[PDB]
RNA sequence: CCACAGAG
């Protein structure tokens, strides 16, 4: 083992949702699959699926934190909503906009509905926007691309 | 989540470096320092005593008890090593002649090399050259040891160095000391030296003019301290030229003189269990080490209280003696030493002869899964078959593991049992780790839930490869290898067309089989040790391997000019022959 | 037996201790209290050693995000501070060999480390 | 102790490691990594461990580092000259550069802050608060940079006046001789200029010359000799302030030379401190401040410490030896700053001193009461002084010094074996070899008293037994064991263990401000400084005052092996 | 072989071969291993005793060579995949 | 980086008896520990004999490398050497 | 959040997975060795997200497996220092709070340090409390939706003791260790609270 | 052990092992030398070449450099024994895949 | 642990 670099790229949370679920797809393992062979009927075609437990574990807490919504409302992430081409909408829409990877990583990984959300996420926005950006991010990103 | 990454790369032994090891090194190794004489305590019933020769923090000697570092038993414990810090330094006796060397090249005053600037130079361009073989080294080095000794005066301090050399060369104590002849090259020149030697030697017959006769034979004598001060203060850029690296903090000469005498493990002295007696005997080492504990604290309890330089000086050669032989035995006269005849075993005893460790053990070694058997003709068997008793096949077994494509005779081997001969004696199972006999189980279950990951036994059945082998091995074809037949009549047999290569005569011969445990050995053997693919003794090509005598003569009766057969005789003997 | 013989002074229960320790017990007469010169010296040792250790000869060593945002910026530089080819070297008293790695036509400066007579350390 | 040690605990706790270190290396190495970097330390200490090395024999050897890492950390140990250098060129015409390493550089490092203090007590600037302080910088500057140009560090002034007071300054050092301009003889081995002036002075003489071959080699070696000592005392040649008239009447230091700090200088006033704390014991108190006054008077005009002629691997020829001997004792007497008067001690002389009832012959600084301290010093047990001719004093450090070096070892050995040690030690040297029935005699005490003492003495080398066998094959039951007293064994092994405990106390002080890294840290910055009792918890705080205090210990307990210690390297 | 008739005896082999293991196997164990000891001769496991002694396998023979499984892995199945948001990724509003 | 290509090859051609020995324990091995088989065994219980079939009519997958004394190996299929 | 890590490993594929498809092998021994794990100095690997090299198999002497020198990409959880996150509390002390992420990873503690000033512990209900003028309704509540900022993440080695006193501790605790990846959230800001705080 | 009176094994002896290696066969050594007779786990650490117990080295108080492999225990007995005898044996590892 | 006695 020799780590030859700690950081080759970066992944958005598009692109881990939809590489785990078409794991689960190829391995046999979405909740689909589970519940027509082992549950809801006996097994007749006898499709045992590849078995990992350690494996199981880490793809189905990330699949269902990812899943699940973020910290804007007291149902679901809109990650799991959205396709590519929402996806590539979303980066064009944002390449022109004052932000930096990190940022762009952020509020595409997030999806803030909430105002204050935008303010904790970019850092001295009122250094560098003005109130019609903000309001322009809001509805950008409320479109969900 | 909680554990971190463990990974495992496989790796071989690269190669072996050499060295000694320093009084960090001893230490810092050692677990238990050895302060007693004294190997039991007579209020537990003859335990261990602690901090002692024997000591269950070194290892453990007995079934029955444990280890305390690592807390394991005799068949899992590795050992480990104590220290024992002699109250004054002594010569080590492999080291010695090294140690008369380094002193033949270093100013006996100043401890300096005997090397002009512009020589030392060029040896050491010498030595370092891209190609230099052990050879080349030596007889550079020899060549500087030469140099220095033709050397006169240092260059560093105006010191008369005369010769170094061994006291007496003899069997007796006098094999371990050292003498330097300040003024055997003086000549007479008249150096300062000789005058301050006549100045102090004029002074102490002023007291005692009886000694006289003995000035002649005063030399200046290099003591184990003394050449341990001297080894102390010498310059680490002279260590190459006596043939240490220094770049290791263990390459001083100071490591080459005993300070700490590291006490073996118990595991490689292992007290006798018993002989005839509850009682048990020890191994001579560690009689040696409880010695050497003795004579160091006598040593130590001289020093501290003050007792005459005469005994102090006889304890401190009874104690390099006592070393020496628990090194060497035969470097020195057991009658030297106040206590004695048998000679002790010591280590250098240990790895020498045809017994040691070098050509007994690791050169050749006994092993497990073979058979010594008188031999006996079978024309009837193939030549690249040897008959094996089935009193001999129901012992020795073939560990063969299970797959998909031999199940099915794995399960009936396992049924069959360990009495009748197609059958298994042992099954080890994947997940398991000890091998669970079968002779005890139900022999049926087992058989049903056979994996196929697990290994069991078979008995030595047909076609199964077997080396089989001479004793007297002159040349290659001393050893081959067959395919196995099982016969039963006690003997082992062979065709007789084999027996010229092994020089094997039915005259009551035992010859040896071996056979291979891995899959890689079984087949590296039966393709290139086959009696098939060794027709031609290697010697000279020719056939070694042919009829022999008794199967010449007939055929030559058949093929006889005079011979004539009919259809019937003919169909006969064409029948004979397949 | 071996254990028999014994010498003049010693007893038979004198003997088999073998305790040697790894621990002086003789020390040399310089462990006395601290006085005022030898504090000054002490001080002067210290100011030297830090002297020595920030300065243009130091090779001591035988953040680091790769991601930029705006909280990196407005930060403290680096404020590079006398380097190995800054020193003014004379050039007769290094071998031909040596000139290469130093700077020989770079712009050259030399740094003067001021000096306090007052005791800088706090005991 | 009252429990068993186990070898875990006596590895951890005490300093068993580190007696398997030769002193030399050790010293070295750990003063070099504890000033600069751990790649200098790594440098010096193959350098010594392997001789001399080339640059490419330091990166084969040393791995990790590459050829620019090494040709780096060699340029800035030869800043610092602590690396000698020396070109060779092969036979075949390869050119090669060979890096020795010296004592030099590594004793400017080891005496740092006694040089400085040295500098600022040496020069009676004792009263002059600003001068002091302007010579305290220029001094650790000189030490810091290790050789520098006087212009370039104006360069570094923006006053006129303090630039005038720097440059009379350095004038003032280069006149008392703690500064000397950086030649490439300071980076050369005294070996190799040797064997060099040799080889050219006998291959000038003509081959089939008609003289024999021991007399060409004679004829050579004196005209080398005689080279050799032209090149030497070239620094003192006193060249470097000879640029006058900048403005009308005035002197200055050259501006284009390189100075750097004089180690034989610094090294000859340590032997003066050294003599005069040796004459405060035996005569008088103000007759050791005469003696103090004599000299500092001609402390610059003393012979060198060591002789770098015998370094040079010549006394493999005993007449060599008696001439060095002859021509040592010949310059501390015929050389004319050395000899002076009574009268020459009453101007230097401080005010302070009364020398009126000093002196009781029966039962204002006058020329008759220096004559009478003069002739009391001359005429004491140990040769301070010695008279050529009536009224004229010097020092003869030929016959001073070994005396002083046995009277500083001798106390050693009784401050650390009692003085029965002592007394053993001197009745063993004065009785050149001599029994132990003999001993018992002629020193009174009991015998079980004398076997263990001498049997503590024989550790140090301190006495040499020497064995007299009675019969052929020797055995200590049929011979009798004399003793006797060899001073080069015993200076030598006292030296090297010396060596090792300053090696040590270094490593220990290394260690400590090692393990209190963060503290330290932010203890020693420019904003934390001043307001420690502010900014810093009350636990830490003491924490930073045991860490300092205990630094300071040490540095103390190392000058005082320091002082012990450059007796011995005499 | 050396430049030297150098024989076969334990006065010859200490001169042809280097290795201290074997060396030390064929005759006077207890001088070679002491003095390979002192000198600090590094040996290299590559001769045969040496092999045997250490436990693993030898240099000729069947193990003169190293045995390889080929894999059927192509260069066109180890593309790698996509990462859409550095390819997306883009500086235009920044410098 | 120090592999021969495929056609400066300098090494005989032809499969010695020490490669073929060491071709058969490795597949046998490989076959006891449950690999498949490219060859219709006919009920051989054994690997050895199972891989001398393979090996009859050049079904074993593996490799050899023959390292030249020079720290330059040479890689050769064992369907293409010779036998 | 997530981050590609190249990584060049060895693998050991056994014989009886030579039908298999070897990437696939491949993929399941670096998935063995690798998922749920902390990869030291680096974080916390989930997935090997392809291969991008791989190498002839090598066989050991004495061995039938094969073993490959493959490099790979894999994907890693390693919030990057300045990363805003969320999470669910787990459990609250007098030293900070605690954090988790659904099982992904739990080992996420918010100090003393840097919390609000005026936050104050009660053990009764065992909630962190924190009022800015006049509203202590603002409860740090257990199984809550919180967000936090990354400010410092520690990697700490394993370091295993001596055999003798790793027996005794064993023998003294069936008669513990840091975790090597930690991550301390902070917050400090508006959004930095709860989910039911700011709409 | 020796002797069918003890039931002990056969020995292969010098000569038999010289005729092993004239076939070349270094498997079948190995097996013959090593795995049937004497074979033995040993933890050696890499940054000392000394050999340690349980996964610790003795020396370097550490067990980020200990290393699991396989040898003689005749060899184990000679390294321990030499060790004794103040002679160090520090084996030097290097991986069995160069890459 | 040695020494006999046989077998090649
Ligand atoms: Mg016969
Ligand atoms: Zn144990
Ligand atoms: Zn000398
Ligand atoms: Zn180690």
């Amino acid at each position: 083992m020799k780590v030859l670099e700690e950081r080759n790229a970066f992944l958005s949370d598009y692109e881990v949702l939809k590489f785990l679920t078409d794991l689960e797809k190829k391995h046999l393992w979405d909740q689909k699959s589970l519940a027509a062979l082992k549950k809801s009927r006996s097994k007749g075609k006898q499709n045992r699926p590849y078995n990992h437990p350690e494996l199981q574990g880490i793809t189905r807490n990330v699949v269902n934190y990812l899943s699940i919504n973020k910290n804007f409302i007291n149902e679901k992430s809109g990650i799991s909503k959205m396709s590519d081409e929402s996806f590539a909408e979303l980066m064009t829409k944002l390449n022109s906009f004052k932000l930096f990877k990190a940022e762009k990583l952020q509020i595409v990984n997030q999806l803030p509905a909430n105002m204050v959300h935008l303010y904790s996420i970019v850092e001295e926005c009122d250094a560098r926007f003005d109130e019609k950006t903000i309001e322009e991010m809001l509805e950008i990103i409320s479109g969900y691309a | 989540m909680k554990e971190v990454v463990v990974s495992e790369t496989p790796k071989r032994i690269k190669g072996l470096e050499f060295s000694a090891l320093s009084a960090a090194d001893i230490v810092a190794q050692s677990e238990v320092e050895v302060s007693t004489r004294d190997l039991f305590d007579l209020e537990k019933d003859r335990a261990p005593k602690a901090n002692g020769a024997l000591d269950p923090k070194m290892g453990v000697s007995s079934s029955s008890l444990e280890c305390a570092t690592c807390h394991g038993n005799l068949a899992s414990c590795h050992g480990h090593f104590g220290h024992l810090k002699l109250a004054l330094p002594v010569f080590h006796i492999g080291y010695f002649k090294a140690t008369i060397q380094i002193l033949q090249g270093i100013c006996k005053n100043c401890s300096a090399i005997l090397l002009s600037e512009t020589d030392k130079r060029q040896f050491l361009h010498e030595l370092r050259r891209p190609g230099v073989d052990n050879l080349r080294r030596m007889g550079i080095l020899k060549k500087i040891l030469d140099q220095c000794k033709k050397q006169r005066r240092c260059l560093h301090c105006g010191a008369l160095n005369g010769v170094v050399k061994k006291a007496a060369a003899g069997a007796g104590s006098a094999a371990l000391k050292i003498i330097h002849d300040t003024f055997r090259w003086v000549g007479k020149k008249s150096a300062p030296e000789k005058d301050i030697w006549v100045g102090e030697w004029k002074e102490v017959l002023a007291h005692n003019p009886e000694l006289e006769r003995y000035v002649k034979r005063c030399m200046d004598d290099l003591n184990p301290l003394k050449t341990l001060n001297l080894f102390k203060q010498i310059k680490s850029a002279d260590c190459e030229l006596l043939g240490i690296d220094a770049t290791v903090p263990s390459g001083r000469p100071e490591t080459y003189i005993w300070r700490y005498l590291p006490a073996p493990p118990v595991c490689i002295r292992p007290s006798v269990m018993m002989q005839d007696s509850p009682a048990s005997n020890e191994d001579d080492l560690t009689v040696k080490l409880t010695e050497i504990v003795w004579t160091s604290s006598l040593i130590k309890a001289g020093l501290d209280k003050g007792i005459s330089i005469n005994n102090m000086m006889e304890h401190w050669d009874y104690l390099q003696l006592t070393v020496a032989m628990y090194i060497n035995s035969d470097s020195v006269n057991p009658a030297m030493l106040p206590g004695s005849v048998k000679p002790i075993r010591g280590f250098c005893q240990r790895l020498k002869g045809k017994q040691g460790r070098f050509r007994g053990n690791l050169s050749g070694k006994r092993v497990d899964f073979s058979g010594r058997t008188v031999i006996s003709p079978d024309p009837n068997l193939s030549i690249d078959e040897v008959a094996v008793p089935d009193r001999v096949a129901k012992v020795l077994t073939y560990p063969e593991k299970v797959t998909r494509y031999n199940r099915h005779k794995l399960q009936e081997l396992i049924v069959n049992g360990p009495n009748v001969h197609p059958g298994a004696n042992y099954l080890l199972k994947r997940n398991e780790d000890a091998r669970r006999n079968l002779r005890y189980g139900d022999r049926m279950k087992l058989a049903k839930n056979l994996q196929i990951g697990d290994v069991v036994e078979r008995h030595l059945e047909d076609g199964d490869v077997v080396l089989f082998n001479r004793q007297p091995s002159l040349h290659r074809l001393s050893i081959l290898s067959h395919y196995a037949k099982i016969r039963p009549w006690r003997t082992f047999r062979l065709n007789e067309c084999v027996c010229t290569p092994y020089n094997a005569d039915f005259d009551g011969d035992e010859m040896n089989l071996h056979v291979p445990q891995t899959e890689e050995a079984r087949a590296e053997a039966i393709n290139l040790m086959g009696v098939k693919n060794n027709l031609l003794t290697p010697k000279s090509g020719e056939p070694i391997i042919a009829a022999t005598q008794d199967f010449i003569t007939g055929s030559y009766l058949i093929s006889h000019k005079d011979s004539f057969y009919d259809r019937a005789t003919l169909t006969q003997l064409l029948s004979m022959m397949s | 037996n071996y254990m028999s013989n014994l010498p003049f002074g010693l007893g038979y229960g004198d003997v088999g201790k073998n305790h040697i320790t790894e621990f002086p017990s003789i020390p040399l007469p310089i462990n006395g209290p601290i006085t005022n010169k030898e504090r000054s010296l002490a001080v002067k040792y210290i100011n030297f050693g830090k002297t020595v250790k920030d300065g243009p000869f130091y090779t001591g060593s035988m953040t680091n995000d790769g991601i930029e945002r705006y909280s990196d910026k407005y930060l403290k530089k680096r404020k590079i501070g006398i380097s190995i080819d800054d020193h003014p070297y004379n050039l007769n008293l290094f071998p031909n060999e040596l000139y290469n790695v130093m700077g020989i036509n770079k712009k050259k400066l030399l740094a003067i480390s001021k000096f306090n007579n007052a005791d800088d350390v706090f005991t | 102790s009252e429990k068993l040690v186990t070898p875990e605990d006596v590895m951890t706790i005490s300093s068993l490691e580190q007696r398997t270190l030769n002193p030399d290396l050790f010293l070295y190495k750990e003063l070099v990594k504890a000033h600069l970097g751990e790649r200098a330390a790594s440098v010096i200490g193959m350098l010594v461990a392997l001789g001399r090395l080339s640059v490419r024999e330091l990166v084969e050897k040393i791995d990790g580092m590459d050829v620019d890492s090494v040709k780096t950390t060699l340029v800035s140990l030869t800043q610092l000259r602590c690396v000698k250098y020396l070109q060779e060129t092969a036979i075949s015409g390869k050119k090669t550069t060979y890096y020795y390493y010296n004592e030099e550089g590594i004793h400017i490092l080891l005496y740092s802050g006694l040089i400085i203090d040295e500098i600022i007590t040496q020069m009676r600037v004792n009263d002059e608060e600003e001068h002091k302080q302007l010579v305290a910088e220029i001094v650790q500057n000189v030490i810091s940079l290790g050789s520098l140009t006087v212009e370039d560090y104006l360069s570094s002034v923006t006053s006129d006046s303090m630039k005038y007071t720097i440059s009379s300054l350095f004038v003032q050092l280069c006149e008392m001789g703690y500064l000397i301009q950086i030649s490439k003889l300071h980076y050369t081995p005294i070996e190799d200029l040797w064997q060099f002036l040799y080889e050219k002075h006998y291959k000038n003489i003509p081959r089939n010359s008609p003289l024999s071959d021991l007399k060409k080699r004679s004829q050579a070696k004196m005209n080398a000799k005689t080279d050799f000592a032209k090149i030497i005392n070239k620094p003192n040649e006193l060249s470097q302030i000879l640029t006058v008239d900048p403005k009308t009447s005035l002197r200055i230091v050259k501006p284009t030379v390189s100075l750097t700090i004089n180690l034989d200088r610094f090294m000859k006033g340590r032997r003066s401190k050294q003599l005069i704390n040796l004459a405060k014991t035996r005569v008088g108190s103000v007759t050791a401040q005469v003696y103090k006054i004599a000299l500092r008077l001609t402390e610059q005009k003393s012979p060198k410490i060591r002789d770098p002629l015998t370094q040079t691997g010549l006394l493999q020829d005993l007449e060599e030896a008696k001439s060095f001997q002859d021509e040592a004792e010949l310059v501390e007497e015929k050389t004319p700053g050395l000899t002076f008067n009574a009268i020459d001690l009453a101007r230097h002389l401080p005010a302070e001193l009364d020398l009126r009832g000093s002196l009781l012959s029966r039962k204002p600084h006058s020329a008759s009461l220096i004559n009478s301290h003069l002739k009391i010093l001359a005429s004491s047990n140990f040769p301070f002084l010695n008279e050529t001719k009536p009224g004229v004093y010097y020092v003869p450090y030929s016959k001073l010094m070994p005396v002083l070096k046995s009277s500083v070892y001798e106390y050693v050995i009784a401050s650390t074996l009692g003085p029965s040690a002592m007394r053993l030690s001197r009745c063993i040297r004065d009785n050149k070899l001599v029994s132990e029935k003999i001993i018992n005699s002629t020193a009174l005490m009991k015998e079980k008293d004398i076997r263990s003492t001498l049997a503590s003495l024989i550790r140090y080398n301190s006495v040499e037994i020497q064995e007299v066998p009675r019969t052929a094959d020797r055995s200590a039951s049929r011979a009798v064991f004399l003793f006797r007293c060899k001073e080069t064994h015993s200076y030598n092994f006292m030296r090297q263990n010396l060596e090792w405990n300053m090696a040590n106390l270094l490593f220990k002080k290394e260690k400590l401000k090692q393990e209190n890294s963060t503290l330290l840290k932010k203890a020693n910055r420019d904003d934390v400084k001043g307001r420690e009792n502010e900014l810093l918890l009350p636990s830490e705080l003491n924490q930073l005052k045991m860490v300092n205090e205990r630094e300071l210990n040490v540095f103390a307990r190392l000058s005082r092996l320091l002082s012990l210690w450059e007796v011995f390297q005499m | 072989y050396k430049g030297e008739v150098l024989g076969i005896t334990r006065f010859g082999l200490s001169k042809m071969r280097d290795s201290v293991l074997q060396l030390a196997s064929f005759e006077k164990t207890t001088d070679h291993l002491f003095d390979a000891a002192f000198y600090m001769k590094k040996d290299a496991v590559e001769g045969v005793s040496e092999c045997i002694i250490l436990g693993q396998t030898m240099s000729i023979g069947t193990g003169s060579f190293k045995v390889v499984k080929g894999t059927n892995i192509s260069e066109k199945d180890l593309v790698p995949k996509r990462c859409l948001f550095e390819s997306l990724s883009n500086e235009a509003a920044l410098k | 980086e120090k592999a021969i290509p495929k056609d400066q090859r300098a090494t005989t051609p032809y499969m010695t008896k020490y490669e073929r020995a060491r071709i058969l324990g490795t597949r046998a091995l490989q076959i006891s520990m449950n690999a498949p088989v490219f060859v219709d065994l006919e009920g051989e219980t054994d690997p050895l004999r199972i891989a001398m079939k393979e090996l009859a009519e050049k079904k074993i997958p593996l490799v050899i490398r023959r390292y030249l004394p020079d720290g330059s190996f040479e890689d050769w299929s064992v369907e293409e050497l010779i036998v | 959040m997530f981050i590609l890590s190249k990584i060049a490993d060895l693998v050991r594929i056994p014989p009886d997975q030579f039908h298999r498809d070897t990437i696939s092998a491949i993929t399941h021994q670096l998935n063995n060795k690798f998922a749920n794990k902390i990869i030291p100095n680096v974080g916390l690997c989930i997935t090997i997200y392809d291969l991008l090299t791989v190498e002839e198999g090598q066989l050991k002497p004495g061995d039938g497996s094969s073993y490959i020198n493959v490099t790979f990409r894999a994907v890693v959880f390693k919030p990057f220092l300045g990363e805003i996150v969320t999470g669910w509390i787990s459990k609250c002390t007098a030293e900070g709070i605690k954090v988790s992420l659904l099982g992904i990873f739990d080992d996420i503690f918010i100090p003393q340090n840097m919390l609000f000033e005026g936050c104050y512990y009660t053990p009764e209900e065992s909630a962190w409390i924190w009022p800015m003028d006049e509203e202590t309704k603002l409860y740090f509540d257990v199984n809550e939706k919180i967000r936090f900022r990354i400010e410092r993440e520690v990697f700490v080695d394993v370091k295993p003791k001596s055999p003798k006193e790793r027996e005794l501790e064993e023998r003294a605790q069936l008669e513990e260790k840091p975790p090597a990846y930690a991550l301390l959230g902070s917050c400090q800001t508006d959004g930095m609270g709860l989910v039911s705080w700011w709409e | 052990t020796e002797g069918r009176s003890r039931d002990g094994g056969l020995r292969l002896g010098e000569m038999e092992r010289d005729c092993v290696i004239a076939y070349g066969a270094s498997q079948l050594l190995l097996e013959r030398l090593m795995i049937s007779s004497d074979a033995f786990e040993v933890d050696v650490c890499d940054k000392c070449g000394l050999m340690g117990y349980s996964g610790w080295c003795t020396t370097c108080k550490s067990a980020e450099n200990i290393i699991k492999m396989t040898i003689p225990y005749a060899a184990k007995l000679l390294f321990q024994e030499l060790l004794s005898m103040n002679i160090a044996p520090r084996l030097r590892l290097e991986d069995i895949f160069q890459q």
